[PDB]
């Protein structure tokens, strides 16, 4: 009766949840070469009047994109440098004594051992300086911890793995959809929408428990978490304040260079010099013992306004669960984070030893190792804290006392609040409707 | 201003048909020697092209070519939306309006390559006559 | 039923060009780990675009496009076929034709793209007076 | 031949379009080995389609399509070149004209787009009437 | 006079032979992951009606096509593991004698040998049992059959090669074109042309002498050849009914895994449990005497009526020519057919011994070597012979008695009667034609 | 008041300056598989009349395209092949005295050493020769010179790198323009272009101090320079005639195969059968003594009509800069050049000795080596020299005599001179102008 007739757009704004390769691009390090497309230094975000859309952070595809992508990375640019396949040999070692403090007793072990020269009929007797963790015992015969499940390369003493904000871009037919409205919570509508060429600057920090250099929420402190009543999911907390942190490791090093063949450098631990200390970080007791109060104060609105909450230690497992896995100035710390985690809130400088470790599982997999060299000099760092990565066990539904505890996470989790409020879909150009004209 | 329509109705969002279209199409040793890398870039951007051209194919086939809007003689049917039309160019936007007809599609697209079979024929024959 | 007009003859064949024309445009880590057999299915997909914008350009630059059918102002030639219109539409499918017509492929194509040149500027020139 | 009218005059020149148009488009183990020789071939032809490709949206979407002369209803701008018709068309090149132009050319293809954009309004709507 | 123009058409259904990659497609083995794509469940198969075309299964690049993928997935899906360079050392081998039985007396060699551990400078004396194929003399010194030839390679002990059937399908712009007559034979026009998007389901099986797993022809046993009258051809054979074959390896084998390296691990064979005995296949007697009896009748279509057809043994050379190479459960047999092939004819259970070797030269090529590593247990195969490799040698035309003799082949012969059927064409939808129009 | 519009035009032929990437394309050889593509047997080189172009031969991008790809072809031909790490051994040396003729006596070295055999457990007495420029003292150990530095592969005993002319071919959507003036000296105008499909066939070869057969200018000796006036800058010198040379090594070689590993060859260069000679090249004296008059009197053109023009010996530096390095029949030479550069020229046979290295560093790059397999028999090259590479010091303006010295390049050079004509550009065919014509 209406006499209507299919009339054919192209060109309309509609678009699909989609799920596409994102191409990278920042602004000697691997992140200098695999992001060189430069974003628009003005980038185009577009408000989006009247747009309400369903954002999930637990099943972001962006998440698991940039895991792919940095171990695929960190795995390529370590690829053309040296195997230290040879020094998989028996160790004679003993302690290093030398004006080592009270604290740091035994935790260096001296080693001495026969190692090849650059020609094939020859041996050199060389020494280096071991962590305790790298060296497993055999009265004095030691092997280096990898041997028996994996091969160790060295990791290029000029490849650099400092973290680079780095942006992530849609290709031709996709946008990013960014979510802006306030206090949004992982899953559901999100009426605040905008369209973005890139997302914003993300280092790829990678760090156990506690979050490092993120953005720091914006209003409050918030608490975020795929089912909050499942104590088998993790709780991730982003703080509206960082907290900083100060860590270093004190001890004067230097390096030798040992020939192990052709053109072939291994970069041993030579003397400490001067007197040998303990690796530590210092948090700030007056900024730590607040921030946490935020942090109850959220977390009661879940749990209970008159329950009680604890805050505990870590729990058992090897140092990539149990201790704060920080990864600075190229050395590899694990920190013990218990005096970060000791109080009881009820309604009404602080130091953190560290060990150093240099032969280094990167990755959960089996079969790899990773060498990391020895920096010259000391190092410290600055960073800030902006985020935890909590477990609960029990309280709520039995009697009282929940108690939270620092926990591990899958890596992922270190990206997933940076790229919480993006979305990737794809334009569908094409669609018809009735009008009243006709050819 | 890419997506800037998408809140707007439906009649409003035909003024930017160009700025959503001029959208959809458009280092050295890096992604040369990472050739695991590239061969992201190549696939990335050959993807882009197939899709640009599947939509243009079929605007083609309808009888619809350089034109962002075309009018056809294929008849509305109620049954795919039963809505007058100030139900749908006013108060109503290009993403609820695709969730309304969705399962139509299909036929829809089959009755414009029809009518446009039938359209070149009897050009080709008025011709000749 | 992609070439089920393929015994069809010449003229009843007209009737089914969306049918080929819709099938001449169109796994993660195993191929993109094993960069010996993704440089293959980039090296497919591309050329099948190859393909199709060739065609595509021809007939645009022929002055038939957006369109399966076009009449031409080039007169047929009996000298590439002196056959008449009843041996041509009957009795003979499209398969036959080309090998009955091959060797003047060529010589067609260059009157065609001739034809065009000289309808463009004549439009031109008649528009402005 | 293809370049053969780079020193013709602007007029002169135009009767060699699809001479240029034809050009702008188009082993084994050796490069599938080497994959470190094939992804650049593969870079290479994927280039030349996005630039072929991104020519086409932009005469399309200007409302020219399938033809290589079009007229539109743009008027020229006496500020972009305060020249007569007897010095642009005669005795000038057209390489010599796009460094006459070149800083325009954007607000050109602007205008271009936005005139477009009217005209097809106004068929859906003469069309209904 | 006819006032004539040229009109052209797009979309035209005309065809040209063509050249092009098939991309694969099935419905931890290697073809899980190659041939991911999956097929339509209901593939679109169309019948051509009125269309006639020349097929040419000698000339058939789907053939050449199969050929260069399985050999380039086979190497890509080894490349990862590991090498057995250091297990090409000199041997001390004795016989194995506990509880095996007579025909296997000498078969098997027990050897130890002193090969490294994980640590560069630490030595461990092993032992392994290898078959005597083999292990090369050097009094009780041996070599691996390798050492003066190639490098060897471990199978990775988790990837899987049993056959998977697959399918080819057409890229965008081609179509694959099946012959359906009856009673095609190789070359020629064949009158029943139907098009599809794939092929059936091919399974990349690799035999000699006998063809197996295959399709079991239509009415007829079936005998094609390139040439027939030039005896130089071969001969293939596709029967109507299968022939059931039962193979197996009796031994109750054990593994052990022994450290060469840091995470590198060899696999040996350990000693065999309870009572050795010798590998064989059962052929029913009256299966095979009886479906000779049929290729018999369809050689004298082509060598007369009163002539005489004799079924001799193989001939000389090695056994990757002389017997019946045979895969299954992931080990090698080469099995003597000769008690299959022992008869004359004129017009008027089968126990087959099998050697099992190790170290494999998987394709004819120079310089590399896989090593099989033992399946536990016993193995057991059941598989249909579904056709014949022959050669044939004389009579004819100087004094009666053709001899044939089943052969050897060329990897593709066992492809190239299931890609026998296809044809690979390109579509060219542009044409011209003589109409009345003009513009 | 003209009431003129916008016409559109496309297929405009208009052209900008631009960088992208040629394919090359030819008519064992390295050069033969990545050159396939044939060039048309006749290239479709079209004048342009009225084009004038600015070309600049120092800022060619063909030639930095052509650097690449001789280098990464080079190191991807010599991919598969066997490494020669176990070589790098102490070597026991003494000097060769049978039948060394004077003039070579200490040249040749006779060194024994202890090399394993395909068994890991096997080792073997072995001795080859060697030429004394690559082979270290440590009484009479040596060690080869690569050792401290570099991996050794051996280089393909298979692979050739012949020169073969190869082609550069613009990819849709540019085109190659060549300037076809007379005298055209580097940089500027060019008012002569022609647009081409591809370049002339152009050889790889590699060389320094002398040209080897390129193109001979056209009509006279040209001098062509980045600069000219900063002496800091290299001369670039085509001879309009070419001066013939005829090189040598005149000992009778002979080869030996050494088993270094399973599958694993190593070339030896076995006892000289006869005399032992030095290698050398012949110019011939009544052509170079004429040839550089030309380019005297083109030198005086820039330097002075009055002034003095000094050829003098090379400088200081290893060989690869002193002397002419000439790589003929798969081997390397280092001819000393002195006897081509002493005289001085005012206004009014030649036997140049070579030595012959195996162990190559073939581009100037840290970390690898070649090793050169010898040639059996002898060898003997016959090559055009087609021009010079100069350098300057002083006269112009201090007092007199300005000195020339053949120099060293920077490999591009050598290349430079015949990608010097062709310049790469990019067709824009959109563009629009002022018509009488509306809609
Ligand atoms: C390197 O330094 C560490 C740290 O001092 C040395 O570890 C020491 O090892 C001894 C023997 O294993 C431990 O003594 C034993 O303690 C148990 C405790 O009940 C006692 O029952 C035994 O009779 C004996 O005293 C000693 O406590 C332990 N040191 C510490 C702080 O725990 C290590 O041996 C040194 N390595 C060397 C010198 O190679
Ligand atoms: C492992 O078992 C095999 C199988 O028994 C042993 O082979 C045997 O080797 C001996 C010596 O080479 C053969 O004996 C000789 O036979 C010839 C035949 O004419 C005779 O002239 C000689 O005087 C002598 O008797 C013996 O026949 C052969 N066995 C068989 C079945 O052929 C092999 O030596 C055993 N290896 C060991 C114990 O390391
Ligand atoms: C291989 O042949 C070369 C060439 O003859 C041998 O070199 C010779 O080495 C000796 C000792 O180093 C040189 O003699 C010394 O010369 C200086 C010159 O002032 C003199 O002061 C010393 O008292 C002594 O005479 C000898 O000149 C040198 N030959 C030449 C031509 O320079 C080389 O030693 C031979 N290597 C062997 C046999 O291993
Ligand atoms: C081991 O320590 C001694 C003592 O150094 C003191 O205690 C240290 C913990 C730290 O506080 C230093 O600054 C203290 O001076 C080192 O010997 C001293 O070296 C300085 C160097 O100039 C010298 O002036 C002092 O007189 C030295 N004192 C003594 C008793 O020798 C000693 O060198 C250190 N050993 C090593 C290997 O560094
Ligand atoms: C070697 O064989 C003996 C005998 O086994 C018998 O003969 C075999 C061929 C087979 O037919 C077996 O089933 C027969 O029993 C094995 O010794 C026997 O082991 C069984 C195990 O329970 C035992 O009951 C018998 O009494 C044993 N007989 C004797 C004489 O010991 C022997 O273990 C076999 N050796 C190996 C290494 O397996
Ligand atoms: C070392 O040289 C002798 C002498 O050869 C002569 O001088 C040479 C430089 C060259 O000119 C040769 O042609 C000369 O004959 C070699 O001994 C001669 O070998 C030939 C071979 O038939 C023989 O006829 C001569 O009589 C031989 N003369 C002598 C004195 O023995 C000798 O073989 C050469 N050594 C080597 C390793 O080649
Ligand atoms: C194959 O050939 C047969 C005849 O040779 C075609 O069948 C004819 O189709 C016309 C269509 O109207 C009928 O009028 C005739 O009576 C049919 N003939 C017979 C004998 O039945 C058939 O259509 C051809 N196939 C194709 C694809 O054209
Ligand atoms: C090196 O080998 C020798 C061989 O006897 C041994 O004595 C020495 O202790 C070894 N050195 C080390 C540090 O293992
Ligand atoms: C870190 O060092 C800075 C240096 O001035 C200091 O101000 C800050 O308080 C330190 N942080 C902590 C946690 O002590
Ligand atoms: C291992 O080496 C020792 C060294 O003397 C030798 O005696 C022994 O027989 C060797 N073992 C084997 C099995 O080769
Ligand atoms: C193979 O084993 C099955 C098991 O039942 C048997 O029926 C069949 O006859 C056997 N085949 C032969 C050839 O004996
Ligand atoms: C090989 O090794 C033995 C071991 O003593 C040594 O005597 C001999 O001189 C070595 N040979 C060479 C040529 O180095
Ligand atoms: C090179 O050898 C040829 C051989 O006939 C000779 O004619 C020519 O003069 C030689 N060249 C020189 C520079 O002597």
């Amino acid at each position: 009766a209406e006499n209507l007739w299919v009339t054919v757009y192209y060109g309309v704004p509609v678009w699909k949840d989609a799920e596409t390769t994102l191409f990278c691009a920042s602004d000697h390090n691997v992140w200098a070469t695999h992001c060189c497309v430069p974003t628009d230094p003005n980038p185009q975000e577009i408000h989006l009047e009247n747009v309400t859309e369903e954002f999930n952070m637990w099943k972001n595809n962006m998440v698991e994109q940039m895991h792919t992508d940095i171990i695929s990375l960190w795995d390529q640019s370590l690829k053309p440098c040296v195997k230290l396949t040879p020094l998989c040999v028996t160790l004679q070692c003993t302690n290093v004594t030398n004006n080592i403090t009270d604290d740091m007793r035994g935790e260096l072990k001296n080693c001495s051992f026969n190692m090849t020269t650059e020609l094939r009929d020859k041996k050199q007797k060389v020494y280096s300086l071991f962590y305790r963790l790298d060296v497993v015992q055999i009265n004095k015969e030691y092997r280096l911890i990898n041997c028996n499940t994996s091969a160790i390369t060295q990791a290029c003493p000029k490849v650099s793995f400092e973290p680079i904000p780095i942006h992530y871009c849609a290709p031709a037919g996709f946008a990013i959809l960014k979510c802006k409205d306030k206090k949004f919570n992982g899953t559901g509508p999100c009426p605040s929408v905008s369209t973005v060429q890139c997302t914003h600057g993300i280092k790829p920090v990678v760090s156990t428990q506690l979050l490092l250099n993120g953005s720091l929420a914006e209003e409050e402190v918030m608490i975020r978490s795929e089912n909050i009543t499942n104590n088998a999911k993790n709780i991730l907390v982003q703080f509206n304040t960082p907290v900083q942190i100060n860590c270093t490791r004190p001890n004067n090093n230097t390096r030798k260079s040992i020939r192990i063949g052709p053109g072939q450098w291994f970069y041993a631990t030579g003397d400490i010099i001067g007197d040998i200390r303990q690796a530590h970080c210092n948090v700030s007791k007056a900024t730590w013992n607040e921030t946490l109060g935020k942090v109850v104060k959220q977390l009661r609105k879940h749990f209970g306004n008159n329950t009680i909450i604890r805050f505990a230690n870590s729990s058992g497992g090897d140092l990539e669960v149990t201790t704060h896995s920080f990864n600075c100035g190229g050395e590899f710390f694990y920190c013990n984070t218990s005096g970060l985690f000791n109080s009881t809130w009820i309604s009404n400088s602080i130091t953190l030893p560290c060990r150093i470790k240099q032969i280094i599982n990167m990755w959960q997999r089996i079969g790899q190792a990773m060498y990391a060299p020895p920096i010259q000099g000391v190092i410290r760092c600055v960073s800030n804290i902006t985020g935890l990565i909590l477990t609960r066990d029990g309280g709520s539904t039995n009697s009282t006392t929940e108690t939270f505890r620092p926990g591990g996470g899958d890596m992922r989790d270190n990206w997933r609040s940076e790229l919480y409020k993006y979305k990737v879909v794809k334009i569908e150009p094409l669609g018809v409707a009735p009008t009243r004209c006709k050819r | 201003g890419f997506l800037g329509a998408a809140g707007s109705t439906m009649g409003a969002a035909s003024m930017t048909l160009t700025v959503q279209a001029r959208n959809l199409l458009s280092c050295q040793q890096h992604l040369l020697k990472l050739t695991v890398w590239g061969i992201k870039q190549l696939q990335a951007r050959v993807l882009a092209v197939e899709r640009y051209l599947r939509d243009q194919q079929l605007l083609g086939i309808w009888g619809c070519s350089g034109k962002l809007i075309c009018c056809t003689n294929v008849p509305w049917n109620s049954s795919w939306s039963n809505r007058n039309l100030s139900e749908i160019w006013d108060n109503m936007t290009w993403l609820q309006w695709d969730k309304e007809i969705s399962n139509y599609t299909q036929i829809i697209y089959g009755l414009l390559e029809e009518s446009q079979n039938q359209q070149e024929k009897n050009e080709q024959d008025l011709l000749a006559l």
